[PDB]
């Protein structure tokens, strides 16, 4: 079970950017993918989760400007109206098994999204 | 109609059903794997088919999954002390299973209520329906919601995105009791095939003996069961089958 | 909705023990997990359910606590344990914000 | 319920029991065998009450009841049994209505004068309240019945016969066969029959059982043909 992701780029504020997480070695329709981020040298932050059925959950601090989508082998997350304080590192993390949500045993390598002029 | 129906009662408003004059079958439930947890106290479920009980009480409710541990004899919890309390010498058990596919909603199933506050711990096997506002201040709240006047009843946030601990769980507790009264609830026992013209050890309806059972040509009366001779000699005729 | 971790930073010798306290603003039963994040590496889940050691982790890390207070203690902390630790617990549903992460703590061994 | 007092008071008549009230004690089958038993029976050649007009007062249930009735319109419908009959304790109830037999065992707020109204029946005022129930059940001519309660079991033996007499128990012999068993552990002391505005004519005979010894003769087919006190 290998989970990787990509989409790191340097973009101006307010420019949408999508980030794609590719799974390998397991069935995505059984396991829940999630999105987390951390600022340089700061603590972990939670972005959202998608259950295996397809239902979506987000975070209050996000205000509802993320969008997480699922397909065959690409758990993708899209952003709108980027600010200058979103420069952080993003990960997509897998679960242990059926149910038992919010455990994050397997994590991606890590990608950095920077916003500047 | 009790194990899987369209409507199950709440944890604080659990539904009691009386099972009597029934020929129960505990083998099918033992072999069924659709139930998350099934383990019983006082009597092993393997031999439930043998014991005969005068009456059975089945209480159905839907609780939080992580709270299924609280439903046990000698257990202290929130729903255990305020919604459903079990006696220490409780005979029987509970059968519980995850029911997120039916008892949860995308926006949150809020039809399930549970009590958080009350005067004191309730006695085992007690039902509470009154929705009196739990007052925590000195001044009488006059039954009006406000400050320091807490509402004991709260609704569970059942959503598909919740964890297995938070998924709704349907629980039906079976309780068995006996007293100085005839027993009626038990299994169908067993009826092995009958063999004729051979010296066999027979047990007909609780009468045991040894002998050869041949075909007979005699007339009984509809209510008659046994047969007799000039001196207390049994010639059984009425097959229970 | 708020997770708190204490202390922010603490150090101990190689032949010593230290404790970390994680407090939840709401009742979370025992649904609480821990992570270890080395500098530049993704977090690794060390203990889940606040009392079960994860697969492949050492036995020198122990977890306890229940309800709103949880404690993770490391015994005979080696030089490889110098990293950051975080606690996370499920927080009901609609009522709050699904799940939240703790502030984290830093451990350095002399 | 309904209080009615238009009844002509009169002491009840008595009639000779003759040789009625023999019931099979169990399901044993014997042929051409004279068998001696000791059990609760109605003594031969006794004098039994002959109630009548409307007259349905309470009758104690000492140890068992032999209840006989002959009519042409089935004015008699059912029975109430129990001890207090005030819903403060258990109280049996049997109604053999036109549809089917209905039997209950719980407490009922029985009035002092329960009856049934009648032709289309409209009145049902035997009781007013019933709570905390335990058991339920739905299933020229002289009808004979024997009711007993042993070890918390209720036994009903019944028999229907065609008669040509007028105003007395016919002089003959007829065995009583077991009909119904009820598994209810109620200690019982009293009962009261039923009747079905307009007033009709009815008369039912009541007899009380006691421990005795009997001899019974079985025929080739096992039916009882004669008995000896
Ligand atoms: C409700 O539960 C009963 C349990 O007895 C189900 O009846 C059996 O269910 C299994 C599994 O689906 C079947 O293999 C059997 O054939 C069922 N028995 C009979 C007699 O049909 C019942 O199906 C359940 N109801 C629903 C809607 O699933
Ligand atoms: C029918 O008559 C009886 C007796 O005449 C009534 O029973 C009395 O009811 C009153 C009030 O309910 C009680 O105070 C008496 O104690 C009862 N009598 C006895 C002897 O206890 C009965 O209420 C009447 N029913 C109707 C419908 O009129
Ligand atoms: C007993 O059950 C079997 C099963 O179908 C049936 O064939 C038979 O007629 C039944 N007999 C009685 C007396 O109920
Ligand atoms: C007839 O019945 C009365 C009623 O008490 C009784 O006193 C009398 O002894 C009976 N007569 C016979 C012959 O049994
Ligand atoms: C109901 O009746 C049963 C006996 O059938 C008795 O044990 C119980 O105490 C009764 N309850 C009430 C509330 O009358
Ligand atoms: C007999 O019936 C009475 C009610 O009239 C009851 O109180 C008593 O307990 C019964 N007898 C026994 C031995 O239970
Ligand atoms: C027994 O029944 C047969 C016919 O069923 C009848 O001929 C015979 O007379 C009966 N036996 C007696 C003693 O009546």
């Amino acid at each position: 079970q290998s989970v990787e992701e990509s989409g790191g780029r340097l973009v101006t504020p307010g420019t949408p950017l999508t980030l794609t997480c590719t799974v390998s070695g397991f069935s995505l329709s059984r396991y829940a993918m999630s999105w987390v981020r951390q600022a340089p040298g700061k603590g972990l932050e939670w972005i959202g989760i998608i259950v295996d059925s397809g239902h979506t959950a987000y975070a209050s601090w996000a205000k509802g400007r993320f969008t997480i989508s699922r397909t065959s082998t690409t758990v993708d997350l899209k952003m709108t109206s980027l600010t200058t304080e979103d420069t952080a590192t993003y990960f997509c993390a897998r679960e242990t098994g059926g149910g038992a949500f919010y455990v994050f045993e397997f994590w991606g390598p890590g990608t950095v999204v920077t916003v500047s002029s | 109609e009790v194990f899987n129906a369209t409507r199950f009662a709440s944890v604080y408003a659990w539904n009691r059903k009386r099972i009597s004059n029934c020929v129960a079958d505990y083998s099918v439930l033992y072999n069924s794997a659709s139930f998350s947890t099934f383990k019983c106290y006082g009597v092993s479920p393997t031999k439930l088919n043998d014991l005969c009980f005068t009456n059975v009480y089945a209480d159905s409710f839907v609780i939080r999954g992580d709270e299924v541990r609280q439903i046990a004899p000698g257990q202290t919890g929130k729903i255990a002390d305020y919604n459903y309390k079990l006696p220490d010498d409780f005979t029987g058990c509970v059968i519980a299973w995850n029911s997120n596919n039916l008892d949860s909603k995308v926006g949150g199933n809020y039809n399930y209520l549970y009590r958080l506050f009350r005067k004191s711990n309730l006695k085992p096997f007690e039902r509470d329906i009154s929705t009196e506002i739990y007052q925590a201040g000195s001044t009488p709240c006059n039954g009006v919601e406000g400050f320091n006047c807490y509402f004991p009843l709260q609704s569970y946030g059942f959503q598909p995105t919740n964890g297995v601990g938070y998924q709704p769980y349907r629980v039906v507790v079976l309780s068995f009791e006996l007293l100085h009264a005839p027993a009626t609830v038990c299994g169908p026992k067993k009826s092995t095939n009958l063999v004729k013209n051979k010296c066999v050890n027979f047990n007909f309806n609780g009468l045991t003996g040894t002998g050869v059972l041949t075909e007979s040509n005699k007339k009984f009366l509809p209510f008659q069961q046994f047969g007799r001779d000039i001196a207390d000699t049994t010639d059984a005729v009425r097959d229970p089958q | 909705q708020v997770l708190t971790q204490t202390p922010s930073s603490v150090s101990a010798a190689v032949g010593g023990t230290v404790t970390i306290n994680c407090q939840a603003s709401e009742d979370i039963y025992d649904n609480l997990v821990w992570y270890q994040q080395k500098p530049g590496q993704p977090p690794k889940l060390l203990i889940y359910d606040a009392s079960t050691l994860a697969f492949g982790v050492s036995s020198r890390f122990r977890g306890s606590g229940s309800g709103t207070h949880f404690t993770l203690t490391m015994r005979d902390v080696q030089c490889d344990d110098a990293a950051t630790y975080y606690c996370q617990g499920e927080f009901s549903c609609s009522s709050g914000d699904c799940t939240a992460f703790g502030g984290g703590t830093e451990v350095v061994v002399k | 319920c309904v209080n009615l007092t238009t009844r002509t008071q009169l002491p009840p008549a008595y009639t000779n029991s003759f040789t009625r009230g023999v019931y099979y004690p169990d399901k044993v089958f014997r042929s051409s065998v004279l068998h001696s038993t000791q059990d609760l029976f109605l003594p031969f050649f006794s004098n039994v009450t002959w109630f009548h007009r409307f007259d349905n007062p309470v009758l104690p249930f000492n140890d068992g009841v032999y209840f006989a009735s002959t009519e042409k319109s089935n004015i008699i419908r059912g029975w109430i049994f129990g001890t207090t009959l005030d819903s403060k304790t258990q109280s049996l109830l049997i109604v053999n209505n036109a549809t089917n037999v209905v039997i209950k065992v719980c407490e009922f707020q029985f009035c002092n004068d329960p009856f049934l109204g009648v032709w289309m029946e409209s009145e049902f005022r035997v009781y007013s309240s019933a709570n905390n129930c335990t058991f339920e059940y739905v299933s020229k001519n002289l009808r004979e019945f024997v009711f007993k309660n042993i070890d918390g079991y209720f036994k009903i033996y019944s028999k229907h016969t065609p008669i040509n007499l007028v105003r007395d128990l016919p002089q003959g012999f007829s065995a009583l066969e077991p009909l119904v068993d009820l598994p209810i552990g109620i200690n019982i002391t009293r009962f009261q029959t039923l009747l079905a505005w307009t007033a009709g004519a009815a008369a039912y005979y009541v007899g009380y059982l006691q421990p005795r010894t009997f001899l019974l003769k079985y025929n080739e087919n096992g039916t009882i043909t004669d008995a000896v006190d």
